RNA sequence: CCCCGAGAGGGGGUUUUUUUUUUUUUUUUUU
C-alpha cells in the first residue's frame, strides 16, 4: 500500500527548506521533546516524540546459555511493525529495506555495542542463566523510530529489575519480588540515536559534479519530511564522547566535513536525552519509595 | 521454538529406546476422500517390512502461472506419522514420479489445468528388529489407483517392480519402460531384476484392474 | 577419435587510426552550444559522459555511444522476434530489448487476406493463428515514448517462421542494410534479424522469387520434404556464424558463404563448434578483407 | 467494574481506542473501509484483517486463537454489506496481560472486544449494534461467581469464562450472545447462574461504554 | 526445460534427431561431448577447488572443506551441497540433484572412505560445496565434472600424534605446514538423452526439448554403477522406450566413458 | 540412568577463574517395559457441535 | 489442589490436507 | 448539546411519515426495517419540506466513501485507456477520472494532465460495488466548470467533518480569520483534503499550519487568536 | 590486547603493508558474457568476487513494474566457503545480508539513471567466493564495474574502501585479521569527490578520531577509482583497437 | 500525447496471492 505525495506537496516541502521553514515549525537541528513515561512494572516504558508514539516492554525468564558462550546470558530485541503505526505496513514484513536497517540500527546500538552486561545474566555457568527481552512495540509513526526505539529500550533496560535468583546445585529459587526486592540490569553505557534525513534542492548532477554544496540536513524528520528525503544518516553515541555506530546506507552522496558536522550536532543531542532519561529514572525511584512508605506507615 | 506449532519445551530430549524369493500380498481400496477428485489406499505386508501409504489426487484445477495447450502435473510426498525418510530423498522420489506419469497421463486432454497428485507415506513399519527402493513400486500403483479413481485419462495401466535395489516401471504389457531406478545391487544383474520386477508389475497391475472394476 | 575436449589451469580463476574513450563521470567538453545526447548529462557549462563509450560529434550534437548493451529497437527494423504472450488483441514479443515489443491484432494478414471481412472472432481466437513460442518476421512500425517498439506483419515478406532452426548472435555484430533475407549455396535461407536473432531455413519458393498459400502462412509444420543435405548444410551454415560471433565480428552474407566453403576443409560437421577452427576461420574472413583494403 | 478508556488516540489510523480493566491495558485501531489485497477480497461483503499482539515475545498460536474469537464477536456487529469488495484492519496490540499469560487469556480476549468496538465506534463504521465484554472466573473453595475477577483470582479458580453479548435499544435489549467462551469443571446450574449474573454487569458496561462514547465524540461533532 | 521453441522447431530438431543417421544441430556424432574448460586450485582458503566453463556459457563451482568427526557418530562422511542461482534452497531440481550428488558420492559406494580415516575413532569429513553461476540445461553431468576435478586436487592436513585413541587417547594434532594430497577416486555422473530410438551424450539445450527421454547413469572404477536414473529433460514431449535402448546407453557409457577419463585424469 | 556413566563434570575456564558445567546423565527408555498413563477419567470430555 | 498450575498437557501438531502446498493453515 | 444515537437503538421516526433516509441510517434489506447504524447526533429535517423529511447521523469519520454530486480533491497517480486512476485518499479504492470529460472536452482532444496533478473534481457516479468515477465538467455545472488542475499551494489532510463545515457551513470563522491576515484562495474537499495557495510560501505555510491547529482543537472561539500566533511566528526567522 | 604486531615499531603490519597502502587491487571485465548483459570478477587481496548484472529486462511479473523508472534489485551470496571455517547454516535470509542488499541498493538508486529505463528491471547477482576483510567495500566496487560493463548509465564511480582504527593509528585496507582486532569504517565515496554516499561504522570509535579516519578512507578510494578507471579504458582501448 | 485513411472515420497507450529464526578467530594514615 502505498502513500500517494503530490508534485505539489513534494515542491513545497521541498522550497520550504530552502526557506528555512519546516512544517512542524522546528529548526534545522532541533529534535523532538522526547517524554518518557514508566508503567506499573518495571521494564514498562513508553516514549513520545510528538506524534511518534512507541512502547517498550521488557521481560525475562530462565534459560540455559548457548555451548559456545557458558559465561553469557541470552539478550533479544523484537521490532515487528504492525498496521497499528500506518496502513503503510504490513504486518509482520520482517525483510522489508526500511524494517531491516532499523532491526540492524538498533541490534547494532545495544546488541553488538555491548550497552548490557550479558555476563551479569548469567546464574550458573554453562547451565543456567538470564535471557532478558526487549519488545518494541510501534503504535503510532511520525517519524524518528530508530531514535524512539533506542530510547526506549535503553530506559526499559535501565529501569527494568529481575527478580532474585539463589541457585544450589541443579535447582533454582526464584525469589517473589514481595518477599525480596528485584535486582537492577548491568548497563556499561548508555547509547542514543540521533537521524538526519538529507534533501537535494537541485539537481543529481549538482551533486555530483556541483563546485558548491548545497544538500539541506535536518534533524528528526517527521514522516512527511522522511517520505521526501534523498538520504538518510544514523548516528549513535553516549556521554563518553565516543561513536557507538554510524550508518548511512547509500541515498544522496553527502560532504565528509557535513556529515562530521551532524555526528557533533548529534553529541550534543544525546547528552541532553541521557540526562533526561536519568532524571525520569531518579524521580520514578523517588516517587515508587514514597508510596512504599506511605503504604507502610497506613499499614 | 515455533511461533506456529506447539513443540512444547526446549530443554526436552526425544525417548530414545536401549537393549536389555518371498511372495508378496497387498489390499488396495480407492475413493474414500470426498475432499479430493481421486484417492488410494495401498497396504503392503511381506517379511519384516509393512507399509500402508494413501494417494490423493487433486485436479484438474486452474493454474495462475501460465497458459498451456496440455496439462500440467505435480507429485509431492509427505512423511507419515512414525518412519521418517530424508527431503531430499523425498523430492527425488517425486520427479521419478513425475517423469513416469508425465509417459501415461493423457496431458492434451487437461489444458491451462493442474494435477496436483500427493502420496502420504502414512504408516512405513520396519521390523527387521536406502529403504525407499521398496515404496516406489507401491507409491505408482497408489498413483494409479487414484488418478483412474479421479477420473484422469491414462495411456495405459502404469505398474512396476522392485529387486535388489532396482526398480523398473512397466505399461504396454511390460514391453516398454516407463521409469528405471537402481540403488546398490550387484553389478551385471540387469537381465534378472527386469524379470523379477516384471513380474511384480504384472501382478500388481491385475490386482490393480481387479479394483478398479468390482469394487 | 577424441571424445571431449578439456581445457585446463590451475592456480587461477581464469586465464589472463585513434577512436576517443570515456568513462562515466569524464569531462567531456565546457561548451554550452551543444545539444546534449544519450550517454551524456550537464550542468550548466560542462557536460559529462552517462557511459563507457567513444564520444562522438554529428554537427552540433554532441553524444557518446556505448561500447556494450542491448539491442535498440530503431524505427524500421527488421527483426526476428517469438512471442512471449498474448493478450486482449495484441501479441507480444520477445526481440531482445529492454521491453517486449507488441504486436496489435490488426497489423497482421488474417486468413483469407484482403477478401475476408473484419471478423470480431478472431480477436478471440488469435492464440490459433499465433501463440506463445512462435517464431516471426516483423518490421519495426513506430516507436513508444520510452522507446519500445510496436511491430507489424503486413507483409508477404514477414510472417511466422518454419522450415528451419534458430540460432542468436550479439546485435552488434548485426548492422542495418538494404535487405536481410538472403539466398546462400545448399539451397538454404538466412533471416539476419537486425537484433541479432537469426532464422536459418530450407530455401522457399517466395525466398526464390525475391531476385527473380495465404491460408498457411501460420502453418507450424515443417516442410514434409526436407532433405538431409538441406538439414546438414543448415548445421554447417549455423556453426560458422557462431564461430564468426565467437571473434566477435559482424556477420556478412558474403563473409557467411565464404566460411561455409572454407569449412568444407573439415569432414565432419560437429567439427565447426571447436575453438581452434574458429580462430582460424576468423583470421581468415580477416585477412582477406584486409586484402580487399 | 471501574474500566477506564480513551478514543482516537493515534493518529495515522481511522479509529483507535485503548481500553483498561485492571491491570489489563489494550491499544486498539482501526483502518477503513480501505482497498483489500486479492486474496482478501469478498464480492458483497466487507473483509476483516484481524490482527492480535502479545504484550511479550511476538505472536504465537495462542494470538492466533484470540484473533478468531475476536473474529467471532465483530463479524456480525458490522453491516458487512455496506462495504462490498474492501477491507477493514483492525490491530489490537496488549500492552498489558493484568494476568498470568502462561495460564490465562481471559482478561486480555474481554478487553481486546472491548478496544476493538470503541475503535470501530471511533472509525465510523457501520454497526448493526453494540456489545460489552466481560471476564468471569469461578472459585472450587467459595463456590462463588466473580465477575471481572484478579490475576490472584484466577490461579485459584475452577472455571474462567468470556462473555460478550450483543445489545440493541439503548443498552437494554440483548440482542444475541456473540460469544461464550467457558472453560473449566463447571455444571449446568452453574453456567445459568453465570449467564444471569454476567448480563446485568454486561449491560452496566454498556451503559458506561455509551457514556465513555458519548464524552468524547460529542465535542468533535456540532450542535 | 529451459530454452523455449516454437511447435515449428522442435518438429525440424526431432526430425533431424530422430532420423537414422542422427543429425545433431551442431554436428556433432552421438557420442562427442562440447568442448569445456576447466580451472583448479583457485581456493587457497579451501583444501580443493574447481571451475568448469561450458561452451553455451554454463559455469559450475566447486569447493572442498574438511573437518576432523567421529567416525562412529558421523555416519555420512561425505557432505554435497548443490546451490543453483536463481533457484531456492528447497526447490525441486536443486534438492533431487542434491539427493542423487549424495548417493553418488557415498562413503561406502563410489568412494574410497578409508583414505578420510586418521585413527581408529577420527576420521576427515568432506563437504563438497557445489555452486551453478549459470546452465541451460540438466547441470547433473556439469557438477560431477567439476567434482571430479576438484577432488583430484585437494590437500589435507596431515595427523602428528598417535592413532589409537582407544587406549592412550590422544587429541588430534597436526603438522603446522605439511599437507597430504587427497588419493581417491571421484565417481563421474554422464547424462544421455533419448530421441526417437538415437541416443545421445551431452544433450544440448534444444536437444533435450525435444527429446522423448533421458538417462542418468553413474561411472567409477572403470564400470557403471548406482544411481542410474531415467529422467525427463522435458515434461511435453516424455514417452516411454524399449528397453534395448536402456541396454544400449549402458553400453555406450561403458565405451566412451574412459575416453572423458582420460581427458580429465591429465597431469 | 547408567549406575555409574563415565561422563562427569566438564571443566570450562574463564579470564582466570575456572568453572565445572553439572554433569549430565543420559536418560535411557526401556525397551519392553512400560507404564500405562495415569488419566483422571472422570474428566475426559467429548466433543459435539 | 485442583488449581491450574498443577497439570500439564500434551502438545499436538494437526495437519489438514486439501491439496495444496505451504505455510500452515489458520484452521491447522 | 444535542440527541446523541447508538447503532441498535429504536428509531425515533414513525413509518406513517415518509422518511428519505442519509448517512448513518440503515434499511434492512430483509426485515425492511429502518435501524441507525453509526454514531453521533441525529438530525430530523423540518416537515413541509416537500412532504419528505431527510434523516440521518452526524457521525466523526476520517474515512471517505464516494457518494453523488460530491466536490472532492484527488490525485492523478496513473494511465489507463479512456480514462485517469486518481486517488482520493491514501489506501482507499482508485477512481475512475475519463479523458472525455473536461472543460473544453472534445473526443479528439485531449488533457494536458500529468501523473501527480491535483484535480479539483465531482463525482458525478458513486457505485457501492464499482470504481468512482470522477468529472472535472458536470452536466449540473451546465457549462459552469470550477474543475481542474491546481498548481502549486499546499494540501492538508482533514477529518470529513472539519471538511464539510470548512465547504458548507458559512458560520465557519476558519476562512476569516485567515482572510484578515493574508489573502489566499483555496479549494475544499468532502474527501477530506484542503488545498491551501498564496503568493508566498510563508502566508501558505502560515494558512497550512493554522488549519492543522484548528482542526485539532476544534474550539470555534480558538483560531483568530490561535491564527494570531501563528502569522507571529512566520516573522520569527 | 592482541599478542601480534599489528602495527611494529617499525610502521609495518602483519602482511607487510604499511600504514596507507592498497591491497592488490585486480578488476576484470566482461567475465561472464553468457551469462549477463554485465559482468566483473574482483580481487582485492584475498577476497574474490563475482558480479552480475542481468538487465534492463522485462519484470517477471507485472504487479512490480515502475512505469516512471527501472527496479534495481541486489542479492548478494555469501558462499559457505568463503571464509576459513566453513559456515553451517546458510546466509540467504540473515538480517546481516538483507541489510547489505538494502544498503547496496540505496546506494546505486542515486547514481544509476533508473529513470531512462522505465518498465524495466536491473538484478545484480553477486557471488563472494572467498573472504578477508573489507567485504562490504569489495562489493561496492563489484558492483560499480559490472554495471558499467552493461552499459547502464550512471553519473560516476562508486568507490569502496574500509580503515581500520588500531589505537591512535588508521589502516587503510584492512584484512580479517585487522578486523578482529579494531573498529573499522567503511566508506563509499562518490568519483573524485568528498561526497560519501556509505558511512559505515559497526564498533565504538572516539569522535575525535573519525574525521581523520574518513580522511584517510577518501584518500584511499579515490585510488581505488583510479585503478578501476585505469583498468576499464584498457580494457576499452583493446576492444576498440580490435573491433575498429 | 501515438499509429492507419487526405479532410471531422477507425485502432492502440500496458492492475492483483505461494514456503520460520542463529551468524566470523595481615586493617588504616602519612612516608
Amino acid at each position: 500500500k502505498d502513500i500517494e505525495i503530490s508534485a505539489s506537496e513534494s515542491k513545497f516541502i521541498l522550497e520550504a527548506l530552502r526557506q528555512n521553514y519546516r512544517l512542524d515549525g522546528r529548526s534545522f537541528d532541533q529534535f523532538r521533546d522526547v517524554e518518557i513515561t514508566f508503567g506499573k512494572e518495571f521494564g514498562d516504558v513508553s516514549v513520545k516524540m510528538g506524534n511518534t508514539k512507541v512502547h517498550c516492554r521488557i521481560s525475562c525468564q530462565i534459560a540455559q546459555p548457548y555451548e559456545d558462550r557458558p559465561f553469557e546470558g541470552l539478550f533479544v530485541i523484537s521490532t515487528e511493525i504492525s498496521p497499528m503505526a500506518g496502513s503503510q505496513f504490513e504486518n509482520g514484513n520482517i525483510t522489508g529495506e526500511d524494517e531491516v536497517l532499523c532491526s540492524r540500527i538498533i541490534e547494532k546500538s545495544v546488541r553488538r555495542s555491548g550497552a548490557l552486561d550479558v555476563e551479569g545474566l548469567c546464574i550458573v555457568a554453562g547451565s543456567k542463566c538470564w535471557a532478558v527481552r526487549a519488545d518494541v512495540h510501534f503504535l503510532d509513526c511520525d517519524g524518528g523510530f530508530i531514535d524512539a526505539s533506542c530510547i526506549a529500550v535503553m530506559a526499559g533496560l535501565m529501569h527494568f529489575k529481575k527478580p532474585d535468583i539463589t541457585v544450589h546445585g541443579e535447582q533454582i529459587i526464584v525469589h517473589p519480588v514481595n518477599e525480596r526486592e528485584p535486582v537492577p540490569l548491568g548497563i556499561l553505557h548508555i547509547p542514543i540515536c540521533v537521524t538526519f534525513s538529507f534533501f537535494n534542492p537541485q539537481d543529481t548532477e549538482e551533486n555530483i559534479k556541483g563546485e558548491t554544496n548545497s544538500e539541506i540536513s535536518i534533524i528528526d524528520a517527521t514522516l512527511k519530511e522522511e517520505l521526501l528525503r534523498d538520504g538518510v544518516l544514523t548516528v549513535t553515541l553516549n556521554k563518553n564522547r565516543e561513536v557507538v555506530q554510524v550508518s548511512k546506507a547509500g541515498g544522496l552522496p553527502m560532504d565528509a566535513l557535513t556529515l562530521m558536522k551532524c555526528c557533533h550536532e548529534a553529541y550534543s543531542i544525546i547528552e541532553k536525552i541521557t540526562d533526561q532519561i536519568l532524571q525520569l529514572l531518579k524521580e520514578d525511584s523517588e516517587k515508587r519509595n514514597k508510596y512504599a512508605a506511605m503504604l507502610t506507615s497506613e499499614n | 521454538q515455533d511461533r506456529r506449532r506447539l513443540l512444547g519445551p526446549a530443554a526436552a530430549k526425544p525417548m530414545a529406546f536401549s537393549n536389555t524369493e518371498s511372495e508378496q500380498e497387498l489390499s488396495l481400496h480407492t475413493g474414500f476422500i470426498e475432499n479430493c477428485n481421486g484417492s488410494a489406499l495401498v497396504e503392503a505386508r511381506s517379511l519384516g517390512h509393512q507399509t500402508s501409504l494413501i494417494s490423493a489426487v487433486y485436479g484438474p484445477r486452474s493454474i495462475r502461472g501460465s497458459f498451456t495447450s496440455q496439462g500440467t502435473i505435480s507429485i509431492q510426498l509427505k512423511n507419515g506419522l512414525l518412519e521418517k525418510y530424508n527431503t531430499n530423498e523425498l523430492k527425488e522420489v517425486s520427479s521419478f514420479l513425475m517423469g513416469i506419469f508425465n509417459s501415461v497421463v493423457n496431458l492434451s486432454r487437461y489444458p491451462k489445468s493442474g494435477i496436483d497428485i500427493f502420496v502420504y507415506l502414512t504408516y512405513d513399519k520396519d521390523l527387521t528388529n536406502s529403504q525407499i527402493s521398496s515404496l516406489i513400486p507401491h507409491c505408482i500403483t497408489s498413483i494409479t489407483l487414484a488418478l483412474a479413481d479421479a477420473g484422469i485419462e491414462l495411456v495405459d495401466m502404469a505398474g512396476a517392480g522392485e529387486a535388489n535395489g532396482t526398480v523398473v516401471s512397466f505399461i504396454k504389457n511390460g514391453e516398454e519402460i516407463v521409469g528405471f531406478w537402481k540403488d546398490d545391487g550387484d553389478d551385471e544383474d540387469l537381465l534378472e531384476c527386469l524379470d523379477r520386477c516384471k513380474e511384480q508389475y504384472n501382478r500388481y497391475r491385475d490386482l490393480m484392474i481387479s479394483c478398479l472394476m468390482n469394487q | 577419435s577424441e571424445v571431449i575436449t578439456i581445457t585446463k589451469r590451475n592456480g587461477a580463476f581464469q586465464n589472463s587510426s585513434d577512436s576517443q574513450i570515456v568513462t562515466p563521470g569524464e569531462l567531456v567538453t565546457d561548451d554550452p552550444i551543444w545539444m546534449r545526447g544519450h550517454g551524456t548529462y550537464f550542468l550548466d557549462n560542462m557536460t559529462y559522459s552517462s557511459v563507457a563509450g567513444t564520444v562522438s560529434r554529428v554537427n552540433r550534437l554532441l553524444s557518446v555511444i556505448p561500447l556494450k548493451g542491448r539491442y535498440a529497437p530503431e524505427t524500421g527494423d527488421h527483426v526476428v522476434g517469438r512471442i512471449a504472450e498474448v493478450g486482449n488483441k495484441r501479441w507480444k514479443v520477445d526481440i531482445g530489448g529492454k521491453q517486449h515489443a507488441v504486436l496489435m491484432l490488426g497489423s497482421v494478414n488474417l486468413p483469407g487476406g484482403i477478401l475476408r471481412r473484419k471478423s470480431e472472432s478472431d480477436e478471440l481466437q488469435m492464440r490459433s493463428f499465433l501463440k506463445e513460442g512462435d517464431l516471426l518476421n516483423a518490421e519495426v512500425q513506430s516507436l513508444f515514448q520510452d522507446g519500445s517498439a510496436s511491430l507489424h506483419t503486413r507483409s508477404l515478406k514477414y510472417g511466422k517462421l518454419r522450415n528451419g532452426m534458430f540460432c542468436q548472435v550479439p546485435s552488434s555484430l548485426i548492422v542495418r542494410a538494404k535487405n536481410h533475407t538472403h539466398n546462400l549455396p545448399g539451397n538454404i535461407t538466412v533471416v539476419l534479424g537486425v537484433n541479432g536473432y537469426i532464422w536459418l531455413r530450407k530455401t522457399s519458393q517466395m525466398d526464390l522469387a525475391r531476385d527473380t498459400s495465404s491460408w498457411q502462412i501460420y502453418s507450424d509444420e515443417n516442410d514434409p520434404s526436407i532433405s538431409n543435405n538441406i538439414r546438414q548444410a543448415i548445421c554447417r551454415y549455423a556453426n560458422v556464424i557462431k564461430a564468426l560471433a565467437f571473434c566477435e565480428i559482424g556477420i556478412t552474407q558474403q563473409r557467411i558463404v565464404s566460411a561455409y566453403e572454407a569449412s568444407m576443409v573439415y569432414s565432419n560437421v560437429g567439427e565447426l563448434i571447436e575453438k581452434n577452427v574458429m580462430e582460424s576461420i576468423g583470421s581468415d574472413i580477416l585477412t582477406a578483407e584486409k586484402m580487399r583494403g | 467494574m471501574s474500566v477506564q478508556a480513551e478514543i482516537g488516540i493515534l493518529d495515522h489510523v481511522d479509529g483507535s481506542s485503548e481500553f483498561v480493566s485492571q491491570d489489563t491495558k489494550v491499544i486498539c485501531s482501526v483502518t477503513g473501509p480501505i482497498e483489500p489485497k486479492a486474496r482478501q477480497e469478498l464480492p458483497t461483503q466487507l473483509a476483516l484483517e484481524i490482527i492480535v499482539r502479545p504484550a511479550k515475545g511476538v505472536a504465537t498460536t495462542r494470538e492466533k486463537v484470540l484473533e478468531d474469537k475476536l473474529r467471532a464477536v465483530l463479524t456480525p456487529l458490522i453491516t458487512r454489506h455496506c462495504y462490498p469488495r474492501q477491507l477493514c484492519q483492525i490491530t489490537c496490540q496488549i500492552l498489558e496481560s493484568g494476568e498470568d499469560e502462561a495460564e490465562f487469556s481471559l482478561r486480555e480476549l474481554s478487553c481486546c472486544i472491548n478496544a476493538a468496538f470503541l475503535a470501530l465506534v471511533d472509525a465510523g463504521i457501520a454497526l448493526n449494534s453494540m456489545c460489552a465484554s466481560i471476564p468471569i472466573a469461578i472459585i472450587k473453595d467459595t463456590s462463588d461467581i466473580i465477575v471481572d475477577p484478579t490475576a490472584e483470582q484466577l490461579k485459584i479458580s475452577l472455571s474462567v469464562h468470556t462473555l460478550a453479548l450483543e445489545f440493541v435499544n439503548g443498552g437494554k435489549v440483548v440482542k444475541n450472545v456473540l460469544l461464550l467462551d467457558s472453560n473449566g469443571d463447571f455444571n449446568e446450574d452453574q453456567l445459568f447462574s453465570l449467564l444471569e449474573l454476567g448480563e446485568q454487569k454486561c449491560q452496566e458496561l454498556v451503559t458506561n461504554i455509551r457514556r465513555i462514547i458519548q464524552d468524547n465524540i460529542s465535542p468533535r461533532l456540532v450542535v | 526445460g529451459h530454452m523455449s521453441l516454437s511447435v515449428a522447431e522442435k518438429s525440424y530438431l526431432y526430425d533431424s534427431l530422430a532420423s537414422t543417421p542422427s543429425i545433431r544441430p551442431d554436428g556433432r556424432l552421438p557420442h562427442q561431448f562440447r568442448p569445456i574448460e576447466i580451472f583448479t586450485d583457485f581456493l587457497p582458503s579451501s583444501n580443493g577447488s574447481s571451475r568448469i566453463i561450458a561452451s553455451d556459457g554454463s559455469e559450475c563451482i566447486v569447493s572442498i572443506k574438511s573437518k576432523v568427526v567421529d567416525h562412529h557418530v558421523e555416519n555420512e562422511l561425505l557432505q554435497v551441497d548443490v546451490d543453483i542461482a536463481g533457484q531456492r534452497d528447497d526447490a525441486l531440481v536443486v534438492e533431487t540433484i542434491t539427493s542423487l550428488l549424495n548417493k553418488v558420492l557415498k562413503s561406502g559406494s563410489g568412494v574410497d572412505s578409508s583414505k578420510l580415516q586418521l585413527t581408529k575413532k577420527y576420521s576427515f569429513k568432506i563437504f563438497v560445496d557445489v555452486l551453478v553461476i549459470s546452465s541451460h540445461s540438466h547441470p547433473i553431468s556439469l557438477i560431477s565434472f567439476a567434482i571430479y576435478s576438484a577432488l583430484n586436487s585437494t590437500y589435507l592436513p596431515k595427523l602428528i600424534s598417535a592413532f589409537d585413541d582407544l587406549e592412550v587417547e590422544e587429541l588430534p594434532t597436526f603438522h603446522d605446514y605439511d599437507m597430504v594430497k587427497l588419493d581417491i577416486n571421484p565417481p563421474l555422473v554422464f547424462i544421455l538423452a533419448v530421441v526417437g530410438n538415437n541416443m545421445l551424450l551431452d544433450p544440448a539445450a534444444n536437444e533435450s526439448e525435444v527429446a522423448n527421454n533421458g538417462l542418468i547413469i553413474s561411472w567409477s572404477n572403470g564400470k557403471i554403477t548406482s544411481p542410474i536414473r531415467s529422467v525427463a529433460l522435458n515434461d511435453s514431449n516424455v514417452k516411454s522406450f524399449k528397453p534395448h535402448l536402456l541396454k544400449q546407453g549402458l553400453a555406450m557409457v561403458e565405451k566412451y566413458a574412459p575416453d572423458v577419463v582420460r581427458s580429465l585424469e591429465n597431469l | 540412568i547408567d549406575e555409574r556413566a563415565s561422563d562427569l563434570r566438564m571443566t570450562i575456564r574463564t579470564r582466570g577463574r575456572s568453572a565445572t558445567i553439572r554433569e549430565t546423565y543420559e536418560i535411557i527408555c526401556d525397551q519392553t517395559k512400560s507404564v500405562p498413563l495415569m488419566i483422571n477419567a472422570k474428566n475426559i470430555a467429548f466433543a459435539s457441535n | 489442589e485442583d488449581i491450574i498450575a498443577n497439570y500439564a498437557s500434551v502438545y499436538p501438531v494437526v495437519e489438514v490436507e486439501r491439496g495444496r502446498v505451504g505455510a500452515c493453515t489458520d484452521e491447522e | 448539546m444535542s440527541t446523541f444515537i447508538f447503532p441498535g437503538d429504536s428509531f425515533p421516526v414513525d413509518p406513517t411519515t415518509p422518511v428519505k433516509l442519509g448517512p448513518g441510517i440503515y434499511c434492512d434489506p430483509n426485515t425492511q426495517e429502518i435501524r441507525p447504524v453509526n454514531t453521533g447526533v441525529l438530525h430530523v429535517s423540518a416537515k413541509g419540506k416537500s412532504g419528505v423529511q431527510t434523516a440521518y447521523i452526524d457521525y466523526s469519520s476520517k474515512r471517505y466513501i464516494p457518494s453523488v454530486n460530491d466536490f472532492v480533491i484527488g490525485v492523478i497517480i496513473g494511465t489507463f485507456s479512456d480514462s485517469y486512476k486518481v486517488s482520493l485518499q491514501n489506501f482507499s479504492s482508485s477512481v475512475s477520472l475519463s479523458y472525455m470529460a473536461f472543460p473544453n472536452a472534445s473526443k479528439k482532444n485531449r488533457p494536458t494532465l500529468q501523473v501527480g496533478d491535483l484535480v479539483y473534481a465531482r463525482v458525478c457516479t458513486a457505485e457501492k460495488e464499482l470504481e468512482a468515477e470522477i468529472e472535472c465538467f458536470d452536466s449540473t455545472t451546465g457549462r459552469d466548470a470550477g474543475f481542474g488542475i491546481l498548481e502549486d499551494g499546499m494540501i492538508i489532510d482533514v477529518n470529513l467533518n472539519f471538511a464539510r463545515q470548512l465547504l458548507f457551513n458559512n458560520d465557519f470563522p476558519l476562512l476569516k480569520v485567515l482572510a484578515a491576515h493574508t489573502k489566499f484562495e483555496v479549494a475544499i474537499g468532502l474527501n477530506g483534503k484542503i488545498w491551501v495557495k498564496c503568493e508566498e510560501l510563508s502566508n501558505t505555510l502560515a494558512c497550512y499550519r493554522t488549519i492543522m491547529e484548528c482542526c485539532q482543537k476544534n474550539d470555534t472561539a480558538a483560531f483568530k487568536d490561535i491564527a494570531k500566533r501563528q502569522f507571529k511566528e512566520i516573522l520569527t526567522v | 590486547m592482541s599478542r601480534l604486531e599489528i602495527y611494529s615499531p617499525e610502521g609495518l603490519r602483519l602482511d607487510g603493508r604499511r600504514w596507507n597502502e592498497l591491497r592488490r587491487f585486480e578488476s576484470s571485465i566482461n567475465t561472464h558474457p553468457h551469462a549477463a548483459d554485465g559482468s566483473s570478477y574482483m580481487e582485492q587481496g584475498n577476497n574474490k568476487i563475482i558480479t552480475l548484472v542481468k538487465g534492463p529486462k522485462e519484470p517477471r511479473l507485472k504487479s512490480q513494474m515502475d512505469t516512471s523508472k527501472a527496479l534495481l534489485n541486489v542479492s548478494v551470496n555469501i558462499t559457505k566457503f568463503s571464509k576459513f571455517e566453513r559456515s553451517k547454516s546458510s546466509h540467504k535470509n540473515e538480517r546481516r545480508v538483507l541489510e547489505i542488499q538494502t544498503s547496496l541498493v540505496r546506494m546505486f538508486e542515486k547514481n544509476v539513471m533508473l529513470n531512462i529505463y522505465p518498465r524495466t528491471v536491473i538484478d545484480i547477482e553477486i557471488h563472494v567466493l572467498e573472504q578477508d576483510g573489507g567485504i562490504m567495500g569489495s562489493l561496492i566496487n563489484g558492483i560499480t564495474l559490472a554495471l558499467i560493463d552493461a552499459g547502464i548509465s550512471m553519473f560516476d564511480y562508486i568507490s569502496g574502501i574500509s580503515v581500520g582504527l588500531y589505537d591512535t593509528t588508521p589502516l587503510l585496507d584492512t584484512n580479517s585479521l585487522e578486523e578482529n582486532a579494531m573498529s573499522t569504517v567503511t566508506l563509499g565515496v562518490v568519483g573524485k569527490s568528498e561526497k560519501l554516499s556509505l558511512l559505515l561504522v559497526e564498533d565504538k570509535i572516539p569522535l575525535d578520531r573519525l574525521e581523520n579516519v574518513l580522511a584517510i578512507g577518501i584518500a584511499g578510494a579515490h585510488r581505488v577509482r583510479d585503478l578501476m578507471d585505469e583498468e576499464l579504458r584498457k580494457h576499452a582501448q583493446k576492444r576498440v583497437s580490435n573491433a575498429s
